[PDB]
């Protein structure tokens, strides 16, 4: 019957299940990025020579540099039957709020994570803009979220890669007293109370001061079916449908704009409610956000499941041990070449009594003089001189040092090439696209093009807000993956040149010159070429 | 060796020495800011004490100090422990610097 203890105990059963992978991922992490010798818990241990001879990390950021060089961004494609440009809109506003830094940062950090340990993930927020809106004064953002593994968590019973099925999904913040200060501060919370919630992150290097404060978003999904309104378009055209969870302070003020009902469907969505937690209270309960979908995309690498248990796993996991073994062996043999006594020779003290000086290293006599008689025995008896042997590296070190290099190399092969991991980051990027729509039809103005301009058909209530309407029209575009580009004209330029490319030198190559010196950006003397080419083709007709 | 004197003269013989603090008082403590100090360590994780535990830190407020919070689990009580140890020393590295004021020193 809690709330509390509803939403806690789906996120216990739900951490429960998700262990093995998250210290599993966890220790990749910490492996390929901090230190090799994760030796923390071993008690009993005195120091000695630990050294770090790595030869994975190489192949990290040969992964890292392929997987950069291809960027990967979504392209909206219009659906079979709908209009040649039912996604120009859409496609524009994606690339205007998603041109910023913060979406790039937050992929690589993603894809970092993906290649390191096995599993990142990344959010889609929206916030209010007043100077550069992208649209109805809002702009859309990609964050990035660090530490994915142990950071997000998803409902057990999602066996999908992107994991559009999971209903729910709690995202642990942490953050010190400031950092706190500044999150109650922008949600509204209360800043005395000190939140806690379970700690995500183990301590493991010597860290003098790690995360204190921490709090969840706990994000949940629900399919219902509600009201839907079907109205008569005044402006121009025939019913436009609107839902009434919106369109709800306007519900009298479109009578009066000149929208007149015609009937009332009930129409199946999804919404999506977001809770910030607690360990021990529910600071905000059901805030309602924008959109249909859970708005954080999960990017894997080597994603399964073994028994209704999911495993990932990136690059690091299978070289760990060679490279143990290799760090091992190294600092024992630095430990034989330190601590080992050298090549002298072994005496009787009697033997050197007198000429001790003749042997301490100087080069000042033709020869060594050595004792003969003893008063005692008569002569000295004679022995081959010994000398202490020069220390030598074992042959099972050599042997276990070559092995193992040898197969952390044959191990550390992602592939042949990326291109699975590619192709899971194009899967990532198509949720995003996914997401990014629905968000953008919940709280952006998209007008509608009709073949008899552009209409949009808004409106205000009487306290200044401006409500947005929507028809039900609104899934024009599918997803796709194509280059990512900065800009529409940057697209633009991009397309003309491939078909320019593949064009032969007739009257569509030229056609197609002036085009490209048409979508051309503005200096002077390239103002001058792309003013005659658009008089050229004007004059074309 | 002698850069470093401080005093005129040194103890001859019966010098005659007076006690300063002659009635109970509360003390008025004035120094130098770096006449005191504070060395601090977290505990290590790998400490015999803290073995079996699994330890994090743990951030004292106001003062700039960490400790650790260590935590263990018993199965045959079903009962768990935690232990929160902050580790310090408090050290006057000039005491010379370091003062006292002892009003009402009457006989």
């Amino acid at each position: 019957e809690n709330r509390l203890e509803s939403i806690l105990s789906r996120f216990d059963a739900d951490w429960t299940a998700s262990d093995e992978a998250r210290r599993e991922a966890k220790n990749d992490l910490f492996f390929s990025r901090v230190s090799q010798w994760d030796d923390w818990l071993s008690q009993y241990t005195t120091l000695q020579y630990r050294g770090q001879f790595d030869v994975v990390r190489p192949v990290v950021r040969k992964l890292v540099s392929e997987m950069r060089q291809n960027p990967i961004d979504v392209l909206y494609r219009p659906k079979d039957g709908a209009r040649p440009d039912a996604a120009d809109v859409l496609m524009g506003m994606y690339r205007t709020d998603m041109r910023h830094n913060t979406a790039k940062i937050a992929v690589n950090i993603a894809v970092r994570e993906q290649i390191e340990a096995g599993v990142g993930a990344w959010r889609l927020v929206t916030d209010y803009e007043d100077q550069s809106p992208t649209s109805n004064n809002q702009v859309i953002r990609r964050e990035p979220i660090h530490s994915a593994c142990s950071h997000v968590i998803w409902d057990s019973n999602s066996k999908l890669m992107d994991k559009s099925d999971a209903r729910h999904c709690t995202v642990i913040h942490s953050m010190s007293q400031n950092g706190w200060e500044d999150f109650a501060e922008k949600y509204d919370l209360d800043a005395d109370d000190i939140p806690s919630f379970q700690n995500p992150n183990d301590w493991v290097f010597p860290w003098l001061t790690q995360d204190t404060i921490q709090i969840a978003e706990f994000y949940e999904v629900v399919e219902k079916k509600e009201t839907a309104f079907i109205y008569q378009d005044p402006v121009t055209g025939e019913p436009v449908s609107y839902f009434k969870r919106d369109i709800k302070d306007v519900i009298d003020d479109l009578a009066d704009s000149g929208f007149i009902k015609i009937a009332e469907r009930q129409i199946k969505r999804r919404r999506v409610y977001k809770s910030i937690i607690t360990c021990t209270a529910v600071l905000k309960d059901k805030q309602l956000i924008a959109g249909e979908h859970i708005p954080i995309v999960p990017v894997f690498g080597e994603w399964g499941f073994v028994e209704d248990k999911e495993v990932y796993e990136g690059v690091v996991r299978l070289t760990k041990d060679g490279q143990r073994l290799r760090n091992m062996i190294m600092s024992f043999n630095a430990d034989i070449v330190a601590r080992t006594p050298k090549k002298k020779p072994f005496f009787w003290p009697e033997q050197i009594a007198g000429f001790e000086h003749m042997y301490d290293g100087n080069d000042d006599y033709p020869y060594y003089l050595l004792n003969r008689t003893d008063e005692n025995s008569g002569d000295l008896p004679t022995q081959p001189l010994a000398y202490y042997e020069n220390p030598e590296v074992p042959q099972a070190n050599a042997y276990m040092l070559e092995a193992a290099t040898s197969a952390v190399k044959e191990v550390a092969t992602l592939g042949v090439e990326t291109y699975v991991f590619q192709d899971n980051l194009a899967t990532a990027m198509r949720r995003d696209g996914e997401i990014y729509q629905s968000i953008v039809n919940d709280i952006y103005d998209v007008p509608r093009n009709v073949t008899i301009l552009m209409a949009e058909v808004v409106d205000l209530a009487t306290g200044e807000k401006q409500v947005l309407n929507d028809i039900r029209g609104r899934y024009e575009c599918y997803t796709d993956v194509g280059p990512s580009f900065q800009s529409m004209k940057q697209q633009n330029r991009a397309e003309i040149l491939e078909l320019l490319g593949k064009t032969p030198q007739g009257t569509p190559e030229y056609q197609l010159l002036l085009l490209q010196y048409f979508t051309l950006l503005d200096g002077k003397g390239v103002e001058m070429m792309r003013d005659y080419a658009n008089k050229q083709l004007i004059q074309m007709g | 060796q002698r850069a470093y004197a401080n005093v005129n003269t040194s103890l001859a013989d019966a010098m005659a020495v007076n006690i300063l603090n002659v009635k109970d008082a509360r003390t008025n403590v004035f120094w130098a800011d770096d006449a005191i100090r504070i060395v601090s360590q977290p505990i290590p994780a790998n400490h015999e004490l803290f073995a079996g535990m699994k330890t994090t830190s743990f951030s004292i407020p106001d003062v700039g100090l960490n400790g650790i919070f260590a935590t263990q689990g018993d199965i045959s009580t079903l009962s768990g422990l935690c232990r929160i140890a902050l580790w310090y020393g408090v050290n006057a590295t000039r005491p010379e610097a370091i003062g006292v004021g002892l009003p009402g020193q009457t006989a």
